[PDB]
DNA sequence: GTCCCTGTTCGGGCGCCG
DNA sequence: GGCGGCGCCCGAACAGGGACTG
């Protein structure tokens, strides 16, 4: 008993080339795919199938066991689709991998061609070995959709007996949220795991961190120029911001290091602006149709800032990701952890991942991001050269 | 013969029909060879006589083979190809000798009549019809889109059991070539080779003895493989006295091929000899710098050179060196002076850049190439100071990173040639710079106003707003003292100069870079334009005469 | 909207391999 | 004179994004 799956109205399947894999990952993928072929979950195909999506492997946490990850982003974009507001308000949320359950449900035959992938070869000893899925694949939009009726059957008694718990499925994982003490919450999660077999997230600390203005008892012309520039940018977000009185303090061709006392007329204006950045942005409504945009700025020394919005200057959420200021800091590793954290937060809040603007050259990211990826999903991303002013506007003290 | 392997189902793109092209006229020298081939092929069941039942046709021809005494039969299947379904190409790259491990016993086999030993989809043979007599293909024809992939896949399926039950044997499968390596003594290796030949025979595939290499040096993939050295086959550079665009392309392509084992190859000038050309039959005069670069390349090529094989128990070391003008050479090796291979990176990215960005790009290219050949990232040896790199990684607002490396003091060292102050400078004169240009008139003005009362405005013609902003900064830098603070309203010029470039394709930016290098302290600050911020407003009023 | 600048992609040559 | 793979280098086409005109 299979479900027919239609693609986009006028689009084809994925034709994404397979990128190079390290020997470690190739060996793991070959082991995993041998085991999967035996069990009938995948089968060998040839070049007559014109489709391809990339595959790699990630080593799980505190484990020697690798995990096969298929980048189904192109496939997910091209399969036309067929969220609890209170989960973000719970005290604890646990993320449970429920992916392999999909391997019980067979995949529609006509659609199988679209799930083709190609295991590569070290030094191209052989041509690539091509496979396709016979069951619901981990990482594809349709797998939790098709499995949803079975999943609701699985979760009906647990929800009935535990009405205070919030269970939300996003593609390969369940998000289980509650307000119980840590230990009792863990025991309930173990109840749910035993239920699944029978067949570390706190959304309170998630602070919308504001834009803060420098506090000084002595202001140079340079300082006031920086402040007027920042406020003129921020008025694109908070229109009530005035600069007139501060801007008047600069009349003349003064030295940058010259000290400027703040007139009471301008100090009141600065205080007004400081208070204005405290109240929220008006006219900001979430739109499920339009997708989420997440910008990231590297601030330096383990500090990163991010904004999640849909239209420019109507930020749904701003935030920072703060890692340790270490000697051997890995910018790519930090950026990867940051995009994972932001994507988790978006899946919890809005129920969809954002398209990322990544402040990095495309090649560095494509070369190293897999070395630090740990989630079962993958967000969409593009690569932008962040302007020197946006970082200055969102940085902290 | 014909392999008993299952056929690979092929369709035409939806709605298309087979080709109906008429046969191009040929000489007798090709008709004779094609008849001699087609009679024996139709006897062997590889092609079958078609009647008036097939309405399709495609032109055929023949060319001399690598050995000029045998003819290869080709078919101009361009129409059918355009009408045939899409394939996923399975050959993902080109195996490299440096990724080979030392082996006690080596064999190279060539499969005989490779394509003509793999059957073709029955519902698809009707579209392959040709005429000299009207035949149709029962096997893979040469010139059809689908034949390389279908052969590569069938060869993989055929080899699969032999690989399964001989894990200690290495088989490099390049499309009909088979490199076979083992650590077995010569006798048992020859036994296994016989097993592999008889196994290919059971699947319809012949290994003729004439193309069965048994003793080193083995010829493989364009290289000569010796027991623990490997070389490239000779590279004959043309000595043409008048140079055409096609000749430059052949020369640069041969130089690119040579750069995999010959160190220090440069092609930037010879390649720039192409900028905005017309066709393959335009004579190009060699510039003096191009003549010198070519002489250097020649002197490199007249030197004995070899590579070695990969040892998985020792480290991968990639050492990079800076050539001039965005060119870089590298050597990958494991034991000093015993190179696995060499390479070059000379791609120019960005209108404005510095050597730290270029080096990062090279490190990325070498990393991905190393993962492809050996499956490891190498350990790097870069001509950049650890302090230089940290300073860059601090001041740079993009995420950048380089894997494990150690400094090597082989000039030219990679350096940042200047730094921008993080704070305004006490005692430094403060220049407010600006510029404007009229879109219709194309005329503009650039200038500066200082806190000490200096004013300068300079007229420019055939300029833009952005060029006029860069010119204002240039004026300030020229006229300032060793320490200066500069206040601009141009996010464009700001972004450029903040990126700390040391080279540019804009002459103005280069002059700006030279001035920035000459200074001792520079502080660049930004104010929004048209906001009445003094004294940006005074410069703005001064440079707006249009 | 326009103009200017800049980065990405892709197709066209050639090189090497079969 | 045909095909597929990879490589290089160039220019044409195009996609943001900042700044501008009345
Ligand atoms: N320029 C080329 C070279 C090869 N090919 C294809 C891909 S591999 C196949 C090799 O040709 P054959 O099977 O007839 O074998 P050979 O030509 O090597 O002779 P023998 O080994 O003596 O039987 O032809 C091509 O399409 N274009
Ligand atoms: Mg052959
Ligand atoms: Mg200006």
């Amino acid at each position: 008993e299979t479900v027919p799956v239609k693609l986009k109205p006028g689009m084809d399947g994925p034709k994404v080339k397979q990128w190079p894999l390290t020997e470690e990952k190739i060996k793991a993928l070959v082991e995993i795919c041998t085991e999967m072929e035996k069990e009938g979950k995948i089968s060998k195909i040839g070049p007559e199938n014109p489709y391809n999506t990339p595959v790699f492997a990630i080593k799980k946490k505190d484990s020697t066991k690798w995990r096969k990850l298929v980048d189904f982003r192109e496939l997910n974009k091209r399969t036309q689709d067929f969220h609890p507001a209170g989960l973000k308000k719970k005290k604890s949320v646990t993320v449970l991998d429920v992916g392999d359950a999909y391997f019980s449900v067979p995949l529609d035959e006509d659609f199988r061609k679209y799930t083709a992938f190609t295991i590569p070869s070290i030094n191209n000893e052989t041509p690539g070995i091509r496979y396709q899925y016979n069951v619901l694949p981990q990482g594809w939009k349709g797998s939790p959709a098709i499995f949803q009726s079975s999943m609701t059957k699985i979760l009906e008694p647990f929800r009935k007996q535990n009405p205070d718990i919030v269970i939300y499925q996003y593609m390969d994982d369940l998000y289980v949220g509650s307000d119980l003490e840590i230990g009792q919450h863990r025991t309930k999660i173990e109840e749910l795991r035993q239920h699944l077999l029978r067949w570390e997230l706190h959304p309170d600390k998630w602070t919308v961190q504001p834009i803060v203005l420098p506090e000084k008892d002595s202001w140079t012309v340079n300082d006031i120029q920086k402040l007027v520039g920042k406020l003129n940018w921020a008025s694109q977000i908070y229109p009530g911001i005035k600069v007139r009185q501060l801007s008047k303090l600069l009349r003349g061709t003064k030295a940058l290091t010259e000290v400027i006392p703040l007139t009471e007329e301008a100090e009141l204006e600065l205080a007004e602006n400081r208070e204005i950045l405290k109240e929220p942005v008006h006219g900001v409504y979430y739109d499920p149709s339009k997708d989420l945009i997440a910008e990231i700025q590297k601030q330096g020394q383990g500090q990163w800032t991010y904004q999640i919005y849909q239209e420019p200057f109507k930020n749904l959420k701003t935030g920072k990701y703060a890692r340790m200021r270490g000697a051997h800091t890995n910018d790519v590793k930090q950026l990867t952890e940051a995009v994972q954290k932001i994507t988790t937060e978006s899946i919890v809040i809005w129920g969809k991942t954002p398209k990322f603007k990544l402040p990095i050259q495309k090649e560095t990211w494509e070369t190293w991001w897999t070395e630090y990826w740990q989630a079962t999903w993958i967000p969409e991303w593009e690569f932008v050269n962040t302007p020197p002013l946006v970082k200055l506007w969102y940085q902290l003290e | 013969p014909i392999s008993p392997i299952e056929t690979v189902p092929v369709k035409l793109k939806p709605g298309m029909d087979g080709p109906k092209v008429k046969q191009w006229p040929l000489t007798e020298e090709k008709i004779k060879a094609l008849v001699e081939i087609c009679t024996e092929m139709e006897k062997e069941g590889k092609i079958s006589k078609i009647g008036p039942e097939n309405p399709y046709n495609t032109p055929v021809f023949a060319i001399k083979k690598k050995d000029s005494t045998k003819w290869r039969k080709l078919v101009d299947f361009r129409e059918l190809n355009k009408r045939t379904q899409d394939f996923w190409e399975v050959q993902l790259g080109i195996p490299h000798p440096a990724g080979l491990k030392k082996k006690k016993s080596v064999t190279v086999l060539d499969v005989g009549d490779a394509y003509f030993s793999v059957p073709l989809d029955e519902d698809f043979r009707k579209y392959t019809a040709f005429t000299i007599i009207r035949y149709q293909y029962n096997v893979l024809p040469q010139g059809w889109k689908g034949s390389p992939a279908i052969f590569q896949s069938s060869m993989t399926k055929i080899l699969e059991p032999f690989r399964k039950q001989n894990p200690d044997i290495v088989i490099y499968q390049y499309m009909d070539d088979l490199y076979v390596g083992s650590d077995l003594e010569i006798g048992q290796h020859r036994t296994k080779i016989e097993e592999l030949r008889q196994h290919l025979l059971r699947w319809g595939l012949t290994t003729p003895d004439k193309k069965h290499q048994k003793e080193p040096p083995f010829l493989w993939m364009g290289y000569e493989l010796h027991p623990d050295k490997w070389t490239v086959q000779p590279i004959v550079l043309p000595e043409k006295d008048s140079w055409t665009v096609n000749d430059i392309c052949k020369l640069v392509g041969k130089l690119n091929w040579a750069s995999q084992i010959y160190p220090g190859i440069k092609v930037r000038q010879l390649s720039k000899l192409l900028r905005g050309t017309k066709a393959l039959t335009e004579v190009i005069p060699l510039t003096e710098e191009a003549e010198l670069e070519l002489a250097e390349n020649r002197e490199i090529l007249k030197e004995p050179v070899h590579g070695v094989y990969y040892d998985p128990s020792k480290d991968l070391i990639a050492e990079i060196q800076k050539q001039g003008q965005g060119q870089w050479t590298y050597q990958i090796y494991q034991e000093p002076f015993k190179n696995l291979k060499t390479g070059k990176y000379a791609r120019m990215r960005g209108a404005h850049t510095n050597d730290v960005k270029q080096l990062t790009e090279a490190v990325q290219k070498i990393t991905t190439e190393s993962i492809v050949i050996w499956g490891k990232t190498p350990k790097f040896k870069l001509p950049i100071q650890k302090e230089t790199w940290e300073t860059w990684w601090t001041e740079y607002w993009q995420a950048t990173w380089i894997p494990e490396w150690e400094f090597v003091n082989t000039p030219p060292l990679v350096k940042l040639w200047y730094q921008l102050e993080k704070e305004p400078i006490v005692g430094a004169e403060t220049f407010y710079v600006d510029g404007a240009a009229n879109r219709e008139t194309k005329l503009g003005k650039a200038g500066y106003v200082t806190n000490r009362g200096r004013q300068k405005v300079v007229t420019l013609t055939d300029t833009t707003n952005q060029k006029t902003e860069l010119q204002a900064i240039y004026l300030a830098l020229q006229d300032s003292g060793l320490e200066v603070n500069i206040v601009t309203d141009s996010q464009y010029a700001l972004g450029i100069i903040q990126a700390q470039p040391d080279q540019s394709e804009s002459e103005l930016v280069n002059q700006i870079i030279e001035q920035l290098i000459k200074k001792e302290k520079v502080y660049l600050a930004w104010v929004p334009a048209h906001k009445g911020i003094g004294g940006n407003e005074q410069v703005d009023k001064l440079v707006s005469a249009g």
